[PDB]
RNA sequence: CGGCGAGUAGCGCAGCUUGGUAGCGCAACUGGUUUGGGACCAGUGGGUCGGAGGUUCGAAUCCUCUCUCGCCGACCA
RNA sequence: AGCCAGGAUGUUGGCUUAGAAGCAGCCAUCAUUUAAAGAAAGCGUAAUAGCUCACUGGUCGAGUCGGCCUGCGCGGAAGA
């Protein structure tokens, strides 16, 4: 899953989300766009 | 070697042919004619004239 | 007056007969093969201009049936 | 030796199986209908007769053409040095012809004024290129296209000799096929495809990837007419590559069409 | 790229960059993309992050880079003992003051124009944002 | 990675110290001579000096910065 | 914002005629019915179909939205 060091939205589809201060997008379209480490 | 008496042939590197003797007196060591339309040569065409050799077989006409 | 049934919005060659080449598959995905395309079509189109850009609507129902909505040069 | 009868043996055994010759490479076709058709015919071999082959892959042809002109540019020869010289001078044009209608590949013909070559040297001196012909430097390989058009030439009265002649052209030649920057030809083939209906998607898509395009496609009771553009390079064993798609289903035919432009990465796999 | 064209020194003191800019605003177009931070652009960014720019910009507009590098740089080569003479010419900087504008840009309009230079601000070291040209 | 010393007509070599003209000879070429070729005898074309930039009235030339390539040694643990 | 209904017509709107139907891409970026609906923000398509949002009306029932400048914080951050 991406790790990038900088986050944000491929998509509209894409969500922004605070897990454990830990900022993680969850794509549910494309798979792809899944990534924390924001 | 072997000479191919005839006016364009097809033989090359493979398919064992039929090899018999006789003397070219044209080229230094090639002692030996080639077997035309024999086993695994297609002898020539545009002849009729003498063609028990040449392999040409019997024309139609 | 419906939704997409069997039905295309497609060629515009009458007089040009069997209208095989650029369209027939366009529409063909769905099995609309030359065969059956122009018979009843041009049976129909014996009313208006020929060598036309001639649009139809190729309302082919789901009994095979079909009469058109079918327009003239857009 | 032993081998290609051996195959000939199985080779009218399986009406289905045939067996060709490279001529253009003097090789040899197995032409089977699958990984298994391939498969049990070197095994058959492999221990019924105990001979052992490897597996490989086709060749191809490989010819070449010009793309520019050339000016003029000489291919004068003067091996004198004592005795009955070789002489000859041949200026000439040759051009880029189109791949149409005319059978031969190049064209040839005179544009000496004064005859300054006189007669007999012409079709001696052309000899050399008609021979020259069955192979290109570019590859090593034959060409096709020469638009040669004799400018000028230049001689001498009994040392002028047509072996010069064959001799002196060809240099005018080389250094002419330099100046007119040619590249190789590659064969593209004409090829058709029915598809279910379904996995055609996947068949079409297949062609872009073998650089093949969309020239040409009409749906049928259960398939579809598709055509295409593509070079017979990249279509080694294409049903494996086919029928793994549309469970095998399609229906290819192969024939040739003309040979066309061998792109950048695809010149130099000439290497050698 | 950038490079002066026979200038009168093959080598300059390094010299600090204490001190704003002076080159403040939007003169020639009507965005411009100002710099915050303070660092020796290299000629080779200045070219490379242009080019880096003109893409997005397909052929529309006109761009303007508002420096020059005129500033040499001397690095030593490998393993070599300090001293023996000074360095090398290697290669070319244009020192940045804060408060530069570096690219005034004008035809296509505030939307792209947001872009390109977002692009280019990439791909240089320095801090930097977006400008407009205002009445005086 | 420095360091002296060349680089000049297709080719190999003068002219360079001290700044004012581009040569030695062969090659290609032209004709003469032989039935013809080899050789030979008289003539022509053929570079503007590796390149940029300066200083000079004038730069092949005297230099600086780049380059091109030969030889020298690149060390003592 | 949800929950609801619509989101249509001429129009496949040209070409490169390779297929490009609002959606490869280049140009235009019109007008109808118009409460409004782009000759179009996105997923889809061999190419259509399909599935949404733009924008507009039902119920609902209280505030809410979008940029900008600063404070203090999170990640980026792995060594014997």
């Amino acid at each position: 899953m991406k790790v990038r060091a900088s986050v944000k939205k491929l998509c509209r589809n894409c969500k922004i989300v605070k897990r454990d201060g830990v900022i993680r997008v969850i794509c549910s379209a494309e798979p792809k766009h899944k990534q924390r480490q924001g | 070697t072997s000479y191919i008496g005839g006016e364009g042939h097809n033989l090359q590197e493979h398919s064992v042919i039929l090899i018999r003797g006789g003397r070219v007196k044209d080229l230094p060591g090639v002692r030996y004619h080639t077997v035309r339309g024999a086993l695994d040569c297609s002898g020539v065409k545009d002849r009729k004239q003498a063609r028990s050799k040449y392999g040409v077989k019997r024309p139609k006409a | 007056a419906k939704k997409v049934q069997a039905y295309v919005k497609l060629q515009v060659a009458a007089g040009m007969a069997n209208p095989s080449p650029p369209v027939g598959p366009a529409l063909g995905q769905q099995g609309v093969n030359i065969m059956e395309f122009c018979k009843a079509f041009n049976a129909k189109t014996d009313s208006i201009e020929k060598g036309l850009p001639i649009p139809v609507v190729i309302t082919v129902y789901a009994d095979r049936s079909f009469t058109f909505v079918t327009k003239t040069p857009p | 030796e032993k081998m290609g009868l051996a195959l000939g043996r199985l080779a009218k055994e399986d009406p289905s199986f045939r067996v060709w010759t490279d001529e253009e490479s003097n090789q040899t076709i197995i032409a089977g209908m699958g990984e298994l058709h391939l498969d049990i015919i070197v095994d058959r071999m492999k221990r019924e007769f105990n001979v052992e082959a490897n597996v490989g892959k086709p060749q191809v042809a490989y010819r070449e053409t010009i793309r520019q002109k050339v000016t003029d540019v000489e291919g004068k020869h003067a091996k004198q040095s004592g005795g009955r010289g070789q002489y000859g001078h041949v200026v000439i044009d040759m051009y880029p012809l189109e791949p149409g209608s005319n059978p031969k590949g190049y064209e040839f013909i005179n544009d000496i004024k004064g005859g300054v070559i006189p007669g007999e040297y012409i079709p001696a001196v052309d000899k050399g290129i008609q021979e020259q012909l069955k192979a290109g430097p570019l590859a090593g390989y034959p060409v096709v296209d020469m638009g040669i058009r004799l400018h000028f030439g230049s001689y001498h009265d009994v040392d002028s000799s047509e072996l010069a002649f064959k001799l002196a052209a060809s240099i005018a030649f080389k250094e002419g096929f330099k100046k007119a920057k040619p590249v190789l030809l590659e064969p593209i083939m004409k090829v058709e495809v029915e598809t279910p209906e379904e996995n055609t998607g996947d068949v079409i898509g297949d062609l872009s990837r073998r650089r093949g395009m969309l020239k040409g496609q009409e749906s049928e009771v259960t398939g579809v007419k598709i055509h295409a553009e593509v070079p017979l390079s990249e279509m080694f064993g294409y049903a494996t590559q086919l029928r793994s798609l549309t469970k095998g289903r399609a229906s290819y035919t192969m024939e040739f069409l003309k040979y066309d432009e061998a792109p950048s990465n695809v010149a130099q796999a000439v290497i050698e | 790229m950038l490079q002066p064209k026979r200038t009168k020194f093959r080598k300059m003191h390094k010299g600090r960059n204490r001190g704003l800019a002076q080159g403040t605003d939007v003169s020639f177009g009507s965005f411009g993309l100002k710099a915050v931070g303070r660092g020796r652009l290299t000629a080779r960014q200045i070219e490379a992050a242009r080019r880096a720019m003109t893409r997005a910009v397909k052929r529309q507009g006109k761009i303007w880079i508002r420096v020059f590098p005129d500033k040499p740089i001397t690095e030593k080569p490998l393993a070599v003992r300090m001293g023996k003479g000074k360095g090398n010419v290697e290669y070319w900087v244009a020192l940045i003051q804060p408060g530069k504008v570096l690219y005034e840009m004008d035809g296509v309009p505030e939307e792209l124009a947001r872009e390109a230079f977002k692009l280019a601000a990439a791909k240089l070291p320095i801090k930097t944002t977006f400008v407009t040209k205002t009445v005086m």
